[PDB]
């Protein structure tokens, strides 16, 4: 059963106007705490650019963050923990954002990476390998054991016994991308690399781990005549920097085109992802015209030995 | 336009500043025009549909450059849209074929042949737009249209080859790959042509399955890529064009086993089969297939050696980013005081595959160095054919994001100064009404999908 808690609202906030709106995302941590954003343009841009975090049990004492930026957030993500953030947005500017004190209402972020020229289309941490599986068939079991128990997924790049490595990669709008992890010490290492010979433009992506520390990748330029093309990452740190090797994986075209009667419907791609994050054999592909929007689910069951399979759809949708 | 009188005086100061076998082109295009303007009329009646003379005067006008000398004049003149309109024509008439014993059929064969080498050129250098009429009542379509949004990979468009239109039926092309395993064809006196040319490319797909299941002898398929470049080769084009089509969505370590067909393809020329006019036939092809399979031979680093022609491709990095080669071009041509036909190409596919609003961003923090008038006031003028070149867009994202990005912040007008403001309002004003009254086809293929909400970006107040 459905029910609506509250809504909080700011005296003289509302009603943005006189500005191109942005979509927004929102972000939540492992603990009881969203980072949420809105596009105000009130005299200032760092209002769309701005953090809000509230705590759970009074909304009214809000954290406040003045994330300077010099192109809007795109995509807010937490840590897996509680401990790290990220603002997503073009070129670069990407930061850390750590906990201050063990207060309520502080941060801070002295360290980031950055890169020129180029916007980013996707973005992920790494893997820690720890999972468990959850038994609601186990409810009279009557021990932890039973109901809880670890599936043991397999952590990524584990270097120095069992703890798998920290850090994150990028997929950016153009042909390149970029992995930046943090040392068991105090040390970063950022790298970046083409992802193919083809540089081009990147419309939508995602970034999905399989079981071994690799992480598989997708690609949407958005012309709606080219192939969606799947790539590879392959983890490998020559003794000063990790050269990534890159390959193509089997790919697949798109439906609801070859049946002739109408295929110019829907003309560009708006929504393309993973089912969820870590896993890479199943794809939302969403196209939204300006009327409604129809999604697609593909799946990477083998038999081409990698080959996308639709799932299912609905009646009808607006425009997500 | 001009009289005699002021003509005489002139020559005789010419001569006097003057006096102080190599046939240049200059006659040569002067009579090859009303050459060029009697057989674009005597091609409407196909020589009163009498081949034999059509055959001798090609035959007598193949020196060095002949299609050349009239591609030129017709491009020059504007005529070339009559020239690709009435060859579509006579391609619909010769694709079909009517009953004729051997030779008046292989003259049919040649008379395919050498109009699609007179204007794939055209396809490749002018564009596709000159050949393309955009209007054909019914559905008797040309052959040569439905050929010409399918078959060639260019340099920044690439097939789609899982239309219906790829794939017409699967029972032809059994027939079509198995008569090439048993001799020379010998049936060309009525074969349709576009059934055949659509045929093939499911054919070569037959044969690649078949060559990487390697049930067949390799000698038996040497034979059958020698049997269809002996007589027509522009079979062999077409089992060339699927193949390059279907390399792209083949990885790159699944693409060099089908190229062995391909150099075999497109190798060697092949003697003892020799219509007519036959040498010089093949070296015009290998120009149209080197620009139609660049696209592979940049990512599949392997070699054909088809036989320059080649202007303005591909000398871009491959890795560096694309800043500061786009920038320091502009200096070099203001420095020059001229701009280069060289460049003109070079920035195009740069403007072509970046983003617009990224380009107007690089140029205008680069206009605040200036101090000189002439000095910024040259870039503004330079700036201006640059916006020129999509004036239709700059007259609306200069006035839209860029004007209101101007003036937003206080110290952002600290650079509004007596030079550069002055010039960039010049810049507006000369855009401004030339857009109140209103230069590629790639302009106006990256024009057609983009849809935009202007009134979520400005809702007028």
């Amino acid at each position: 059963m459905m029910d609506l808690a509250y809504v909080c609202e700011w005296e003289k906030w509302s009603k943005s106007t006189h500005c191109p709106s942005v979509p927004l995302a929102c972000a939540w941590s492992c603990r009881n705490l969203i980072a949420f954003t809105m596009d105000l343009r009130s005299d200032d841009q760092d209002l769309t650019r701005m953090i809000h975090i509230l705590d759970t049990e009074h909304p009214w004492d809000l954290h406040s963050i003045p994330s300077e930026h010099h192109e809007a957030i795109t995509c807010l993500e937490w840590d897996q923990s509680g401990s790290r953030l990220l603002s997503a947005d073009a070129d670069g500017q990407i930061k850390c954002w750590s906990m201050a004190d063990h207060l309520a209402n502080s941060w801070e972020s002295s360290v980031g990476s950055l890169v020129e020229g180029d916007p980013i289309v996707a973005l992920s941490w790494l893997h820690n390998g720890v999972k468990l599986a959850l038994h609601v068939e186990k409810s009279g079991a009557s021990s932890f054991g039973e109901k809880f128990s670890r599936v043991k997924f397999s952590p990524s790049l584990t270097l120095f016994g069992g703890k798998p490595m920290e850090g994150w990669i990028a997929v950016t709008v153009s042909g390149l991308v970029t992995v930046s992890l943090l040392k068991p010490s105090g040390q970063v290492l950022t790298s970046t690399e083409s992802l193919c010979r083809l540089r081009g433009r990147v419309a939508l992506a995602d970034i999905a781990f399989t079981g071994g520390g690799n992480i598989v990748v997708a690609t949407a330029d958005g012309s709606s005549a080219s192939p969606v093309q799947f790539y590879k990452v392959c983890v490998s740190v020559v003794s000063e920097k990790c050269r990534i090797d890159t390959e193509i994986l089997p790919s697949l075209f798109m439906r609801c085109t070859t049946d002739l009667n109408r295929k110019d419907k829907f003309p560009a791609i708006t929504h393309l992802k993973f089912l969820a994050r870590d896993m890479s054999e199943q794809v939302l592909l969403c196209a939204s015209s300006q009327t409604s929007s129809i999604v697609e689910c593909w799946s990477l069951r083998k038999e081409t030995i990698l080959k996308w399979r639709i799932l299912s759809a609905t009646n009808d949708l607006d425009r997500v | 336009l001009l009289s005699e009188a002021s003509v005489n005086n002139l020559m005789a100061k010419r001569k006097a500043d003057r006096e102080h076998n190599i046939q240049p082109n200059i006659q040569l295009i002067l009579r090859a025009e009303p050459t060029v303007t009697n057989i674009l009329k005597t091609m409407d009646a196909d020589h009163s549909k009498s081949p034999e003379g059509l055959l001798g005067v090609l035959g007598h006008m193949l020196s060095g450059k002949s299609l050349d000398l009239l591609l030129a004049a017709a491009a020059a003149t504007g005529k070339l849209k009559s020239f690709a309109r009435k060859f579509i024509n006579l391609n619909e008439f010769t694709t079909y074929g009517s009953e004729e014993s051997t030779k008046p059929a292989s003259v049919r064969a040649l008379l395919f042949d050498i109009s699609f080498l007179m204007l794939c050129h055209v396809a490749q250098t002018y564009g596709s737009e000159v050949i393309l009429s955009e209007s054909r009542t019914g559905a008797e379509v040309p052959f040569f249209e439905t050929w010409m949004q399918t078959c060639m990979p260019e340099e920044g468009k690439i097939l789609n080859p899982d239309h219906p239109c790829f794939r017409p039926d699967s029972t032809k092309v059994e027939s079509l790959v198995a008569l090439l395993n048993n001799s020379s064809e010998m049936k060309l006196v009525q074969m349709k042509w576009h059934e055949a040319c659509l045929s093939i490319s499911a054919a070569i797909l037959e044969i690649l399955n078949a060559w990487e299941n390697g049930v067949l002898a390799f000698e038996s398929i040497q034979k059958i890529t020698d049997n269809i470049k002996g007589k027509v080769c522009s079979l062999a084009v077409c089992a060339v064009a699927w193949l390059v089509a279907h390399v792209r969505m083949l990885g790159l370590d699944e693409r060099e086993k089908s190229l062995q067909m391909i150099r075999q393809l497109a190798g060697p020329l092949f003697s003892e089969n020799t219509l007519q006019f036959y040498n010089e036939r093949v070296v015009i092809m290998n120009s149209i297939l080197e620009r139609m399979c660049a696209d592979v031979l940049q990512q599949t680093a392997t070699q054909i050696k088809f036989p320059d022609t080649m202007p303005y491709w591909n000398l871009l990095p491959p890795k560096r980013p694309i800043k500061e080669v786009l920038t320091d071009i502009f200096a070099k041509v203001l420095e020059k005081g001229w701009v280069d036909s060289r460049s003109i190409h070079i920035f195009d596919t740069l403007l072509h595959m970046g983003g617009v609003y990224w380009f107007c961003n690089n140029l205008i923090k680069e206009l605040l160095k200036e101090t000189r008038k002439e000095h910024t006031l040259r870039a503004v003028e330079l700036l201006y054919s640059i916006f020129c070149l999509d004036m239709q867009q700059v007259t609306l994202v200069l006035l839209g994001h860029i004007l209101p990005g101007l003036l937003t912040d206080s110290s952002k007008w600290h650079s509004l100064m007596d030079p550069p403001g002055t010039a960039l309002a010049k810049l507006a004003v000369w855009c401004a009404l030339s857009s109140y009254s209103s230069a590629s086809t790639r302009q106006k293929k990256r024009h057609r999908e983009d849809i935009e909400d202007y009134i979520s970006l400005f809702p007028l107040d």
